[PDB]
RNA sequence: ACUAUGGUUUUUAUU
RNA sequence: GCGAAGAACCUUACCUGGUCUUGACAUCCACGGAAGUUUUCAGAGAUGAGAAUGUGCCUUCGGGAACCGUGAGACAGGUGCUGCAUGGCUGUCGUCAGCUCGUGUUGUGAAAUGUUGGGUUAAGUCCCGCAACGAGCGCAACCCUUAUCCUUUGUUGCCAGCGGUCCGGCCGGGAACUCAAAGGAGACUGCCAGUGAUAAACUGGAGGAAGGUGGGGAUGACGUCAAGUCAUCAUGGCCCUUACGACCAGGGCUACACACGUGCUACAAUGGCGCAUACAAAGAGAAGCGACCUCGCGAGAGCAAGCGGACCUCAUAAAGUGCGUCGUAGUCCGGAUUGGAGUCUGCAACUCGACUCCAUGAAGUCGGAAUCGCUAGUAAUCGUGGAUCAGAAUGCCACGGUG
């Protein structure tokens, strides 16, 4: 009866990790929906370009935080069991909740 | 028969609908004189409308959302121009005369290193 | 440089249909608070309505008709020397010159409301009756009389 | 910057999770609200704040590589003295040159 | 003036970041510290082991590390148990159970770490650096690549100057972002000078 | 139009 | 307002007195102990000594490894010195159009020619001409970013005709607009006439959402002071080592008869105040963001709705609009200063912190010789958010309104 989450920073890894979860969730459930989105976020920051003084010279860094609710059609006991051992590479973050 | 047009400006977006034959002037389910254009910009949405006018020849309906009410007006002005420039083939000549057909994308200038409040080099009021 | 304006366009006053009354609030306003200047324009015309012999619809234009010059004196460098030369006052400035002097006068004054400080200068701006007030125009009277070298 | 600065957090940060971020929310066991102008708790609460160095205060992350305290930025994961050399090596995930 | 970094511009595009793991701002600097504690450990125990890079992962409630070497058989041994004396330590530095993994490096004659080692092995013989670096790149271009550069920096013997000596062939390249460019600095630590050897290799655009 | 003056010494050649 | 984005004990170096030294910290080897936990007595504490608890990992049962200490032989430590031992890192013209090779020629050679000369251009870009022809580095383009249309993507977002109704885009309906995302197409001198050693390319007009690198970004050729820095780092050397080392504690790094360096708020009525009234963008948040009510003079304390952070909180955005009210008075104002009360966080705010209340009460009405800065959403001007953080900014980084 559970619900799922996927969170990342890479614009392609978010889909490659989706394509791991919705397949692990389909291997024990025949009815399909495909992935649902939201929420996406962005963030930018500045730093001094050199380690000693040089405080007028700076460089621009940014990130884009990607998240999917994904949705699972049958969250059945046999299907959540496959998600207790979810691997799925490093570089993303997930949840299982009720 | 109805004519349609869209416009966007400064986080706001407008949709405008026009019918031939004299009728109403609606914006966000209220009249065009009921709450809108009462501040410092006021008549911006009526700049192209003066070429046809209200309670004269058409029925007007507007929907608008996002941002501040002067950004909304500068979005509606383009959206109503997009509708009016297909309402009649000689009215369009006058919309391209007044320059209301030109799409504004001026927004704001972007920062660079080493600058202050969005713009300008570290500042000294004297010497 | 060369590839520059000129004059950018401004939209005429929505109530009067005038571009002079649009430039006037743009130079009158301060800190971009044009909403207060829209309460000073025409509010400063209270004591001019009946007094205008061109009627109220020219009661401000009359103060701009008082002065419409063709040349102004400037002091310009030719080398190790600096001389006085006449420069042309074009149609685009010819109608906006006195408008710029009246707002300076009102800003430099300090009695009553701003809609009354502005009315003090506007009351005499086509009469010129005050003492040492026509010194204002010596920059164009010295230009219609320039001799220079040729 | 000194080699002594690298382990200075070890006890401090541990008591931050243990007590220094909930002891005020759970304070109703070392308090009374029934007796007027009467103390039976101050000397046992002052005994709890008797130990030093480990405090709710005094707490600084530092650059664990150098001991340098200043120029720390949590959004970068690393203090700015080493950021360009680590981020151009590709060591900090996912920092890169892309500019504005 | 200021110079764009030839490597930093391409990170995540065909050339991956050296670590992969998610962290929020409340622990990003604490995960990264364990990630550097293991780098300075492993690369100082493996100091003479032909290692060109190490790649870090955080699998579910664990850590994982891959070691890239041109000589893997003495790094994983015979087999998989010679690494426990490092695994038991990186698992304590990371505070989570650890896995150690092996990777084999391609074309040591065409890798920025190992071509530099092929110049260090001439500087160990105290030869003139200029011919030595040229030969190592001439051996490389005759095997592969679509452009290579080598530069030597500082106290070279050499001259009383801040200028380097270098040798380039083929394309840099500039703006290709699929260029997968391989780069390294290795300091030679000679009798009278630390002497930096810098190498850049470009092989294809995919 | 006028508006002067600034000691001596202080770098690159590779095997 | 730089490195020292928050200099109570902390951070941190200086001064003073303690506590101690193969060292707070590294590493090889041996040796006593698990790592740990709690408390008593002496000291403010670093430190000096007991009383109690635990005995993990590990095994040829011979004993051992992490790890915590003690110590020898080697060696460490230093905001000490060394930017005239060396790397790594670094100003700026300027994003200017130049820097530099091979072959031929020319010269006694260094070298020059070339790349100069004529025009066009943002341009060593092109055109003209040609004792020089070609080339690498820079230029261009790439990358990147913005407008128009089509196609693609849609929940905790969206809604045009229309049933049912947690009365709600909630279900049926849609995939379109917005909002957030991607990929294309379209602008090419294309088109006309004019100019141009008639050529590069320019000068206008039509048509278009847009016209002339469409617009905007990313990018630092050769050379510039062999710049600033061993105070982030290493790293060669020197000096201290029974210390110039580091662990506590107390003063200091916000002494001052005086100078420099810059902002913000006002000196007002194109302004303030009190009461109404219209409209946000971008961020923050469960040992949390905190809606309310109560005590009280009040900070706040005490409890607590909604919400797991796209149908909640932070949150009446403020200025503006409008009404009431007021002057040339250092003011209705201001409330800077000085005690007394408190409120919060915290060994601790006395000293250097913030918020509050009854009271008191000064300065500011252009301001030194003389001078500063850019071309439009730009200058000008008002609110909103975040970082640092046990506990405060007006500084730091961002957001939108008026213009």
């Amino acid at each position: 009866r559970i619900r799922i989450r996927l969170k990342a920073f890479d614009h392609r890894l978010i889909d490659q990790a989706t394509a791991e979860i919705v397949e692990t969730a389909k291997r024990t459930g025949a009815q399909v929906r495909g992935p649902i989105p939201l929420p996406t976020r962005k963030e930018r920051f500045t730093v001094l370009i050199s380690p000693h003084v040089n405080k007028d010279a700076r460089d621009q860094y940014e990130i884009r935080t990607h998240l999917r609710l994904v949705d699972i059609v049958e969250p059945t006991e046999k299907t959540v069991d496959a998600l207790m051992r979810l691997d799925l590479a490093a570089g993303v973050d997930v949840q299982i909740s009720l | 028969n109805q004519y349609y047009g869209t416009g966007r400006r400064k986080s706001s977006a407008a949709r405008v609908f026009i019918k031939p034959g004299n009728g109403k002037i609606v914006i966000n389910q209220r009249s065009l004189e009921q709450y809108f254009g009462r501040e410092t910009a006021r008549m911006v949405v009526r700049q192209p409308l003066e070429l046809v006018d209200m309670v004269e020849k058409l029925d007007l309906y507007i929907t608008v959302k996002g941002g501040g009410i002067s950004g909304q007006a500068g979005a509606i002005r383009h959206g109503i121009t997009r509708a009016l420039m297909e309402y009649d083939e000689s009215l369009r000549s006058e919309l391209r005369k007044a320059g209301f057909v030109t799409r504004d994308a001026r927004q704001v200038e972007r920062k660079k290193v080493g600058l202050r409040k969005a713009r300008r080099r570290p500042q000294f009021s004297k010497r | 440089r060369r590839r520059v304006i000129g004059q950018r366009k401004i939209l005429p006053d929505p109530k009067f249909g005038s571009e002079l009354l649009a430039k006037f609030v743009n130079i009158l306003m301060v800190d971009g608070k044009k909403s207060t200047a829209e309460s000073i324009v025409y509010s400063a015309l209270e004591t001019l309505a009946q007094r205008s012999g061109k009627s109220e619809l020219e009661a401000f234009e009359v103060a701009l008709e008082n002065v419409r010059p063709t040349v102004e004196v400037k002091s310009r460098r030719v080398g190790g020397s600096t001389y006085q030369v006449p420069v042309e006052v074009r149609p685009v400035r010819r109608n906006a010159l006195a408008m710029r002097w009246i707002v300076e006068a009102a800003r430099k004054r300090g009695d009553k409301s701003m809609a009354l400080r502005l009315a003090n200068e506007l009351s005499d701006a086509a009469e010129n009756k005050g003492t040492a007030v026509k010194k204002r125009e010596d920059v164009h009277r010295m230009a219609e009389a320039n001799k220079a070298f040729a | 910057a000194k080699q002594s600065m690298k382990a200075r957090e070890v006890k401090r940060v541990a008591l931050a999770d243990k007590y220094f971020a909930k002891r005020a929310e759970l304070k109703a066991i070392i308090s009374d609200v029934n007796a007027s102008d009467e103390d039976r708790w101050n000397a046992v609460l002052k005994l709890q704040t008797l130990p030093r160095d480990s405090s709710p205060s005094r707490q600084r992350n530092r650059c664990r590589q150098t001991g340098r305290p200043h120029g720390f930025l949590r959004k970068f994961g690393l203090s700015r003295i080493k950021v360009r050399e680590a981020a151009m090596r590709g060591e900090i995930p996912g920092l890169k040159k892309a500019s504005w | 003036g200021q110079k764009v970094h030839p490597n930093g511009i391409r990170l995540g595009i065909v050339k991956p970041w050296n670590s992969t793991w998610f962290a929020n701002t409340k622990e990003f600097a604490d995960n990264l510290d364990s990630d550097f504690k293991v780098r300075q450990y492993l690369t100082k125990e493996l100091a003479k082991a032909s290692v060109s890079r190490i790649v870090i992962e955080r699998p579910a409630k664990s850590i994982r590390v891959t070691i890239h070497t041109a000589r893997p058989g003495i790094v994983i041994g015979k087999k998989g148990e010679d690494v426990e004396k490092l695994r038991k330590v990186v698992a304590d530095i990371a505070g989570v159970p650890a896995q150690i993994n092996i990777a084999e490096v391609r074309k040591p004659e065409l890798d920025a770490k190992l071509v530099a080692d092929s110049i260090t092995s001439q500087l160990e013989r105290r030869v003139m650096f200029r011919r030595a670096m040229k030969r190592a790149v001439q051996n490389a271009m005759r095997l592969g690549a679509k452009g290579i550069k080598v530069e030597v920096s500082g106290r070279l013997g050499g001259a009383e100057i801040a200028r380097t000596e270098w040798y380039r062939e083929g394309r840099v390249p500039l703006h290709t972002l699929r260029a997968d460019i391989d780069y390294n600095t290795s300091e030679a630590h000679t009798t009278y000078g630390v002497i930096g050897v810098k190498v850049w290799i470009f092989k294809g655009e995919i």
